[PDB]
């Protein structure tokens, strides 16, 4: 029924690791909230959203050519292999040296191929030396077909340096495939699947390393096998503050990290919505100023690409299912927001009408946040039903 | 014995993999194969032959076509009124000596005749031996002279060409067998050597494992008496040290072998040849057509299976480039690598 209880009491409603602040920065906004001090409360809330938008993430990933280490760099980013930005095999084992690569929605997360160890005349401290080991977040080795010697040294020496990697074994499609087709009479799924895992499980351990994080996945089917865990497992390791950034950059790969990217999106609303004052008029009763309508249509275009029903996003399935953008468009809600019967200041009007029905005003008696903001909310709901609507398209 | 029997298990457990292997290996020579097969079944899958030694008449039935080399086809066959299947040789001729260079491989074979060894060689009826077989497809003329012998399972060329298409061997059992491999490799290497013999052809497409689990040497024709001086250019030229790269005659030696021998385990670990040595067949080679060509001659194991430290030093015992230096195998079953391998077999298996 107080304010500062109001706004801390909605992040209590998150699990834990679904937080996009920690304690420490709650409780000193709640604390110059108490005190009444406007300024430095909306201070603290920019501070915090600054610290979370300036965060950079980089990440390395080391392997033998060919083992689909720019693939796997490629997915992440959301680009196909052809299209422009895309890394490209075989280059940094001329160069021998890393090289980065942008996430082209949040440049601030940052991938980094680097050559194989056997590219490089480096032992394995060496070559981890040279290639800056402690300046990366996550260390990958990706592995395929088969584990290398090189693979396992690089393991080892980073084991005997007490730090961490996770190793990622790619192309498990293809070694399924294979086995299908040699071995039909005996083929099972689950159990080849099962079988490279413990080779890699029982391939650390005999030779002296506690066994990493293992994923098994294809870098051309994100719809099943250990993309998902991995993601998990990822951001599980960031510090707080990181974990805005790495998770909005992510492929919308299931419906779960669909939800949780809404989970990290409503708590940026909740500061915005803070930071801009809150108000002592209910949001069914205010209009739109075109600072706020495009304030909306900027909000509308960044959720839209953070979840991939974005333009370019729709044109990109159109080709693939072979068909108009028109007819992509068609299957969701979010496109067609921002477009000419009812006006858009009529359609604003029915979506608080809407979300408030649904969801209340959020907020103790008579306190309310500005109309835009939920606004916002009701956008990123949609957004995010688009998103796990398409998907469900894609991933079948 | 245990070994052997676990890589018979083993084979059986793979065999359909390796048949489908076998299979697409056939895909790319189709043209030879079926010009082959044309040539020597004109009829149906039988085909009548008289034996060039004192085996009298057989009825030769085609089952399957089984390998390509590189002018030879060989095929599984079966003598029905025998109840027994063999592999069969058939030989192209593109030489204008073909005739007294497969005369000559005759003579050589069955005077010679761990080994896998002839059975009988034949000849279709009507037709003089030696000479080329009617009737004739143009663009590959067939010698009538067909090579009976007992029929691998499989050769080590083929297991490691399918094992590149998948890796089964997994978990403890497929690191077993590359134990069991290295071991059968090093004590096939040393039974030559306790007997003062040489093969020019210690190579992974004459090395066979036979239905039984045994590993086996092929071709008899090419086993030299130690110190016996011969044409160099028996050896293959991937296969070669240095020593038999520099002159048209080669003294023929163990440590020849113990090179081979090297080359042979570290393809088990690894797939492909040391050196960046071409290995057709194999995904991860390069192309260096022999070590007469500069390139890279230290021994890298980065892109090999994660084999143990006792195999690595075995490997680079053997591969000494110095041949007065090599390793040979009875010396190398006396070290405590072959020891800690033969014991990592014993605990393994039992
Ligand atoms: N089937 C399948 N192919 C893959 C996968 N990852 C990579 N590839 C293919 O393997 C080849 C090498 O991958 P690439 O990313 O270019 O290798 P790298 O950058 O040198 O490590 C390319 O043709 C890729 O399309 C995968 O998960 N599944
Ligand atoms: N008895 C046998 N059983 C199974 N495969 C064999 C047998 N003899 C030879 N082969 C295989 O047939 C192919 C050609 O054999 P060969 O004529 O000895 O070699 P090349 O023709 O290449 O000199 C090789 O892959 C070899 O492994």
């Amino acid at each position: 029924n107080d304010l500062p209880s109001s706004f801390t009491g909605y992040f209590k409603k998150f699990n834990t690791g679904r937080k996009i602040i920690s304690q420490e920065i709650l409780n000193l906004i709640e604390l110059r909230m108490r005190k009444g001090n406007i300024q430095l409360t909306n201070s603290a809330i920019s501070d915090a959203l600054k610290e979370i938008d300036s965060s950079v993430l980089n990440v390395a990933v080391t392997g033998e050519t060919g083992s689909g280490k720019s693939s796997f760099i490629n997915t992440l980013r959301g680009i196909g292999n052809e299209e422009e930005g895309a890394a490209k095999t075989g280059v940094v084992e001329v160069t021998m040296e890393r090289h980065p690569y942008k996430h082209p929605n949040i440049p601030n997360v940052v991938f980094w191929d680097l050559p194989g160890i056997g590219s490089t005349n480096f032992p394995p401290n060496t070559y981890l030396e040279k290639m800056k080991f402690y300046e990366y977040d996550f260390f990958i080795i990706i592995s395929a077909t088969r584990f290398k010697k090189n693979d396992i040294d690089i393991a080892k020496a980073i084991s005997m340096m007490k730090k961490e990697f996770y190793f990622v074994r790619t192309k498990v499609d293809s070694d399924i495939t294979n086995e299908a087709d040699g071995k039909p009479q005996t083929f099972d799924k689950e159990k080849v699947l099962q079988d490279i895992r413990l080779n890699c499980v029982n391939t650390f351990r005999e030779n002296g390393i506690a066994e990493p994080p293992i994923f098994l996945l294809s870098n051309k089917n994100v719809c099943h096998y250990d993309f998902p865990v991995l993601m998990d497992k990822l951001i599980s390791d960031l510090p707080i503050y990181k974990r805005h950034n790495f998770m909005v950059s992510l492929p919308n790969i299931t419906d779960s990290v669909i939800e949780k990217k809404r989970q990290f999106l409503k708590q940026r609303i909740w500061l915005e919505g803070f930071a801009a004052d809150l108000v002592n008029i209910i949001p069914s009763l205010t209009f739109l100023l075109d600072s706020d309508l495009e304030t909306l249509k900027k909000s509308m275009k960044f959720y839209r690409t953070v979840f991939g029903v974005d333009e370019t996003s729709l044109q990109r399935l159109a080709r693939d299912w072979e068909i108009e953008v028109d007819q992509v468009e068609a299957m969701i809600k979010s496109p067609a927001v921002f477009k000419p019967e009812e006006t858009i200041q009529e359609r604003l009007s029915r979506y608080i009408q809407e979300f408030c029905l649904a969801n209340g005003y959020l907020l103790p008696k008579n306190s309310f946040l500005k109309e835009i903001f939920y606004l916002k909310y009701y956008f990123l709901d949609m957004v995010t039903e688009d998103a796990k609507t398409l998907l469900k398209e894609i991933c079948l | 014995e245990a070994g052997d029997s676990f890589m018979r298990d083993l084979l059986k457990r793979e065999e359909e993999l390796i048949g489908y292997c076998r299979e697409e290996a056939l895909k790319e020579p189709a043209a030879m194969v079926e010009a082959v097969t044309a040539t020597v079944w004109p009829q149906n899958a039988e085909t009548t032959v008289d034996s060039l030694l004192s085996q009298g008449e057989r009825k030769l039935k085609l089952v399957e076509p089984l390998r390509v080399g590189d002018r030879s086809v060989v095929f599984l066959v079966r003598d029905v009124e025998r109840l027994e299947d063999f592999a069969l040789k058939v030989f192209t001729m593109g030489a204008e000596n073909s005739r007294s260079e497969l005369e000559r491989l005759h003579e050589a074979t069955f005077a010679a005749a761990r080994l896998l060894l002839p059975s009988d060689a034949v000849a279709v009826q009507s037709q003089p031996p030696f000479a080329q077989l009617s009737p004739g497809q143009d663009d590959y003329a067939v010698a009538n002279y067909l090579l009976l012998m007992p029929a691998a399972s499989v050769d080590l060329e083929l297991l490691f060409s399918t094992l590149d298409f998948v890796y089964v061997f997994r978990g403890d059992e497929g690191i077993l067998a590359l134990h069991i491999l290295t071991a059968q490799l090093i004590r096939l290497a040393a039974n030559l050597q306790s007997k003062g013999l040489v093969h020019g052809h210690f190579t992974p497409d004459n090395l066979f494992i036979m239905p039984d689990g045994r590993l086996m040497l092929g071709d008899v024709s090419a086993l030299w008496k130690v110190g016996t001086r011969g044409p160099a250019s028996s050896v293959p030229v991937t296969y070669a040290p240095r020593e038999f790269l520099n002159a048209s005659t080669a003294t023929f030696t163990h440590a020849l072998n113990a090179w081979q021998l090297g080359l042979s385990i570290y393809r088990v670990w690894c797939l492909f040849l040391p050196f960046g040595l071409v290995t057709p067949g194999i995904k991860g080679s390069w192309k260096r057509p022999s070590l007469r060509v500069p390139g890279t001659d230290s021994l890298a194991f980065g892109s090999c299976t994660p084999l143990p430290d006792f195999v690595k030093t075995l490997i680079g015992r053997f591969l000494n480039f110095d041949r007065r230096r090599r390793l040979l195998p009875l010396e190398a079953m006396e070290t405590p690598e072959f020891l800690q391998l033969q014991n990592e077999i014993s605990s393994s298996l039992s």
